[PDB]
């Protein structure tokens, strides 16, 4: 399943995601994190504990990025697998989203 | 050898197929990366079927067949159409062969070779 | 109710595969860890009987398995001289129903707590 | 078909009585000696489970037994954690069907040869 | 304690009751002669019921109840009438008490005391 | 159940009966031995191996005796239990049928 | 019913059992021979005249065996009909308890 | 799958088993340790990393025990999860095969 931990402090939000981001758990993730890019803010997403992801998770991550940009925010995704980074590469999204 | 699965076309069950799949893929001795790719590709084919059931508002079912051969795994996902997506890109990049055919909902036939 | 169906050849390689799928379902339904481990034994027992039975007949057989996910319980059906295994299925599950003559067709249920 | 019905209290004195009546029927139907001895064990097992079960509950119970005499087989129904006994009933009889919740109600059949 | 039996009113089954009866009578510790008499008396009551089903050409059933008490065995045979016979003589000579009542087919209530 | 062994030799017939003579097995016994008293003959019945009898067997035994007498025959029943003899006594038949 | 004849001689004991070992008569048996297996003695039980046995009688014998070995003793069961050996065989006890016929 | 590590030292042998003992991997096990029980040696089998076991794995252990004792040896099973001990308990083998946790 999936867990999401939001702790907003100082107008900058660290989010840790854990578990599986698939067709079943993606609307839950999108919903919990869709507005924070609708206001725009200083956003940090920790993908340390994601064990599975497909194009459904990639779709929401490009969805949050677009809103942070339309408008007024920052977005970093950090602590990614060697292969989660592989995945963002393979899909033409590595050089348009901040990855760590 | 042919393993067959039939699940309801609901999102809870895609994760189930990934297990069954990693089951087969292990018994055949694929890599971790090779199993981790197979899991993505098969979920993608299943997700199109699950999604296509929302639009029709059908209660549908996905049919999944693993054809385990000496040199390769063959996975067939049928949904008793195709407008290419990010997901279909992922299946092709990660797999050796992908073959798509409609109008049987859609049926996707993908292959991966043992290394 | 939702019905997951599986079919495998009656070979020993594949019993572990059925356990896997089953623990998959049983987790989503929120069984105990301890309750999942009993479902795993009980269903291997039925699968192992058919795998044994196809070897003894020198049949080329196939096992058909249906997981029935309900609001209050799980129903597992395995169809295609069962011994300590049939004992185990009966003590560890809430209901067991055996019937011939298909090879044998076994129906077990365990209730959610 | 002909139906013999028995009812005894769930006391151990009376299990042997049920064996007796049962061997009576099973002989008239012309079972083997060896087949009669298996019917005797299998039916004591079911009766012993209820007798055990009424002691454990400290129930005052009653066992109801129905011998169903058919052209090709005998059906024995015993109604009112079964262990090595439930194993024995299953190996020694052709069919066994267990169901709750009465205390338990067990239905066994053995076929004439 | 009360044991109950129900059999079809056919002659095959009287021999069955004698077994069940000798079962109870032993557990209560009667003599061999005392059990051998009890067997005669109970068959006699059952035979009237079986015979009475021929005349009516019914398919009937006999109900038999053993009432096992501290001092005696009570046997009730009912057949859900009486014209006294040799058989009824035998029940009375061999038993301590016999009570006959119709019209419920007939029901015979006989008693034997432990010695 | 019941078995009956007829061996007729020299116009005198030895019959051995074994088993249970009850309502179920009595017509079988009566039938196998009803005519031998309808012709009348020298008749011998061995009750050595009878393990059970009630008034249904007593009824046929007085039935065979009457026909041997109506007419022209002899009838002896021999090797009786202490209690089979008790039974014939108790029923008023001991002094009108030959018993051994 | 059941009869039980214990003859203790020289700290190793011969028991003869006759009749039916069913749910009713097994506590009688268990009671007669549980103390003898607490002794740790080497006991020989004669099953020639057992006319009937259940999972209840098996239970006392598998129970006796657990104690006799837990307290330094031996248990041998003699001399059983094939039906009695069948029952010990069917239940996985033929090569775990000393049986003879 | 399953891994089996036999380390024979001084005619008494330590075996470690890891993984799943199911219908598929039990003949692998039986094959690895049937000859060792024909030796009559005193063998110690470590079940710490057994993640799964069946009536098929029980069958090999009850099979090994029958031989080890039939040829003058000992068999001890160590150190089992409560789930592994549960399974030996449920089947009447807890006080008939040496178990520890």
């Amino acid at each position: 399943n999936i867990n999401v931990d939001v702790k907003q402090n100082e107008n900058d939000i660290q989010v840790n995601i854990a578990g599986e981001i698939d067709v079943y758990s993606a609307p839950v993730l999108r919903e919990k994190l869709v507005p924070l890019a609708e206001q725009g803010a200083d956003l940090r997403i920790c993908l340390k504990d994601v064990s599975y992801m497909d194009s459904t998770g990639l779709g929401v991550f490009v969805g949050t990025f677009k809103m942070v940009k339309k408008q007024g925010g920052s977005l970093k995704l950090e602590n990614l697998s060697e292969r989660l980074i592989r995945l963002f590469d393979i899909t033409g999204l590595k050089d348009i989203i901040d990855i760590s | 050898d042919y393993i067959e699965m039939k699940v309801p076309a609901q999102p809870e069950y895609v994760g189930i197929i990934r297990l069954t799949l990693s089951g087969v893929a292990s018994r055949m001795g694929y890599t971790y990366d090779e199993i981790e790719d197979l899991k993505i590709a098969v979920s993608e084919a299943c997700t199109n079927a699950v999604q296509h059931a929302y639009k029709e508002d059908k209660n549908g079912e996905v049919s999944i067949r693993f054809g385990v051969f000496e040199d390769r795994l063959e996975v067939i996902v049928a949904d008793e159409l195709s407008e290419g997506g990010l997901g279909l890109y992922l299946m092709e990049t990660l797999m050796d062969e992908v073959r798509v055919q409609n109008h049987s909902g859609v049926t996707v036939a993908m292959t991966k070779y043992l290394n």
